[PDB]
RNA sequence: UUGUAUUGGAAUGAGUACAAUGUAAAUACCUUAACGAGGAACAAUUGGAGGGCAAGUCUGGUGCCAGCAGCCG
RNA sequence: AGGGCACCACCAGGAGUGGAGCCUGCGGCUUAAUUUGGAAACUCACCAGGUCCACACAAUAAGA
C-alpha cells in the first residue's frame, strides 16, 4: 500500500449493505512501518502413526504412500 | 507530568533475563529528561 | 558456530560450576539459541568436530578402524589432551617430508586433532606377485632408504605392510628414528634384509643396486653423507 | 442442646408522600396518615495465599519468554 | 608424598594370536524383506498376495 509517514491510526471493517449503517467493524490498529525485509512463512504439517516400537527403532505409518 | 518522547526495552541486569518496557519522558515543568518503567505487561500498547 | 565456539574456547578458562555457564560465556537469543542447537571424551568429539566443518564438501564414508586412529580425500582421527598433541606432530613431519622430492601423500589440512591427506590409488605391496618390471622396482627401494639416511632419518619398519603400489608410494612412519641413534646401523640393516627376503622369495629376483649396476646393495656406511639433517627439525630420537 | 439443607409467618428503613413543625422565605433533620423485601437483584469492596507475615503438596495453561518481585528470590 | 597389593601388572619363560584358506559374531553395503540387539515349514517378531470376523435410538420376525 502507499507509504504513511505520521503513524496514523487505523480503522478496518468490511461493507455490508444489509445492516443499518451499512458497515461491519471488525478492529482497530496502527500504522507501524513500511518494511520490506519481514518475511512470512506459509506452512503445512503431514502426519503419521507410530505403531511398532523397538529399543532403538520406530517405524511409521500413513505418512507416505510410495 | 510528561511527555512521551520514544520507546525503549531495557535488558534487566543478570541473572535475571527478560527485556523490560521503559519510556523516554520529557518532564514540562524543567524540560529535565527521564526514563520511566511501565507496569503489567501488555500496558505498553496504551502508551504513544 | 560462534556459540559453539566460544563454548569451546571458555573451557580453558579452568569441574565446571553452573555459574560459568551464565557469565563465563557471553544475553537474550545467545542462551537460548545454544539450546536451539544444543538440543540436536564424546563431546569434545562430538561437537568438536565442527571446526573442520566451517573452515573445510563431502562428508565421504567409512574405511577403516585402528588401536589408536580411525580412518575414513581421506580423513584421519586420534584417539582426551594428548589426541591434539599427536596430530600435530604427525601433519608437520609429513608436511616437511613432501616439501621435499619423497614419495608420501600430500598433506593438505590440519585442525583440532584432526588431519587430512591425498587418498591412494594402488594397492597394498604384500600381495604383488606379477609386476612387469621387478628389476627397476628392486633399485628404486633400495635408492628410497638411501635418501632418507642422507636426510638425517630411519624408518624402523620399511617393509610391505605399510608400503603401496615407479610407482610406489610409502603410507605411514610410525616410531622413526634419527642417524645419531646408537642402533642407527642394526636397525638400518633390517630394512635392507627385509627388502631382500620378500623380491627373493615370492619375485625370485636376486647410481644404482643389484644388477646392472657395479655395487649390489646399500650398506650403512656406504652412500650416508649427511646432506640435511631433517632430524633437528623434528627431534625423532637421539638429538 | 449443636451443625448441614425442604418449608412458614412475623419485624423494619433505604426510598416516595398528605400534613404539621422548622425558616426572613425555603431545603434538610426530628414527628407522621398512605405506599415501600425471598436469588430480601433493595446483590461490599480493596489487597493477598514461599519467608519476613494471617492464609493452598488444588486444577488448567505457558516456556527463562511474557511476567512477578520494597528485600531474600 | 609415602607405603601396600595383583601373571585381567611386570620380570624369567612357554603356547601363541596378528600374515594364508575356511567357519562364525558385530558394523557397514545391498534388497520387496535381509526382524530385533544349533531359523528349510512352524518358531517368526520381517516381505508379496489372498480369504474371514460392542453397548444406545429407527425398520423387520414366527420363521430373526
Amino acid at each position: 500500500a502507499p507509504v504513511d509517514f505520521t503513524q496514523s491510526p487505523a480503522i478496518f471493517f468490511k461493507p455490508s449493505p444489509t445492516d443499518a449503517k451499512n458497515i461491519e467493524l471488525i478492529g482497530h490498529g496502527t500504522f507501524l512501518n513500511a518494511d520490506h525485509s519481514r518475511i512470512l512463512a506459509k506452512r503445512a504439517i503431514l502426519t503419521g502413526h507410530p505403531f511398532r516400537f523397538h529399543k532403538t527403532v520406530v517405524t511409521v505409518r500413513y505418512m507416505f504412500f510410495r | 507530568k510528561g511527555i512521551v518522547l520514544e520507546k525503549l526495552g531495557i535488558e534487566s541486569k543478570q541473572p535475571n533475563s527478560a527485556i523490560r518496557k521503559c519510556v523516554r519522558v520529557q518532564l514540562i515543568k524543567n524540560g529535565k529528561k527521564v526514563t520511566a518503567f511501565v507496569p503489567n505487561d501488555g500496558c505498553l500498547n496504551f502508551v504513544d | 558456530t560462534d556459540d559453539f565456539r566460544v563454548l569451546q574456547a571458555v573451557e580453558q578458562g579452568s569441574v565446571v560450576p553452573t555459574p560459568l555457564i551464565h557469565q563465563i560465556s557471553g544475553s537474550q537469543s545467545g542462551t537460548n539459541r545454544a539450546i536451539s542447537d544444543l538440543a540436536k571424551y564424546n563431546g569434545i568429539d562430538y561437537l568438536a568436530l565442527k571446526t573442520m566443518l566451517n573452515r573445510d564438501y563431502s562428508v565421504g564414508n567409512t574405511i577403516g578402524v585402528g588401536k589408536e586412529s580411525d580412518i575414513y580425500r581421506v580423513m584421519k582421527i586420534h584417539r582426551m589432551h594428548l589426541s591434539r598433541l599427536a596430530a600435530n606432530k604427525e601433519y608437520q613431519f609429513m608436511s616437511m617430508l613432501y616439501s621435499k622430492g619423497f614419495k608420501v601423500p600430500e598433506p593438505f589440512d590440519n585442525s583440532r586433532h584432526i588431519v587430512v591427506m591425498e587418498l591412494i590409488e594402488g594397492y597394498p605391496m604384500r600381495r604383488l606377485r606379477k609386476h612387469k618390471n621387478i628389476p627397476k622396482l628392486y633399485s628404486d627401494l633400495m635408492c628410497f632408504i638411501v635418501d632418507l639416511a642422507n636426510s638425517g632419518l630411519i624408518h624402523c619398519d620399511f617393509n610391505e605392510f605399510n608400503i603401496m603400489i615407479c610407482g610406489f608410494v610409502v603410507i605411514d612412519f610410525p616410531q622413526c628414528i634419527s642417524i645419531q641413534h646408537q642402533d642407527a646401523d642394526y636397525y638400518f640393516q633390517r630394512d635392507v634384509d627385509c627388502i631382500r627376503r620378500f623380491f627373493k622369495k615370492k619375485l625370485k629376483y636376486e647410481e644404482g643396486f643389484g644388477d646392472g649396476y657395479k655395487y649390489a646393495y646399500p650398506d650403512f656406511k656406504r652412500d650416508v653423507k649427511r646432506t640435511d639433517n631433517l632430524d633437528e627439525l623434528v627431534q625423532a630420537s637421539g638429538f
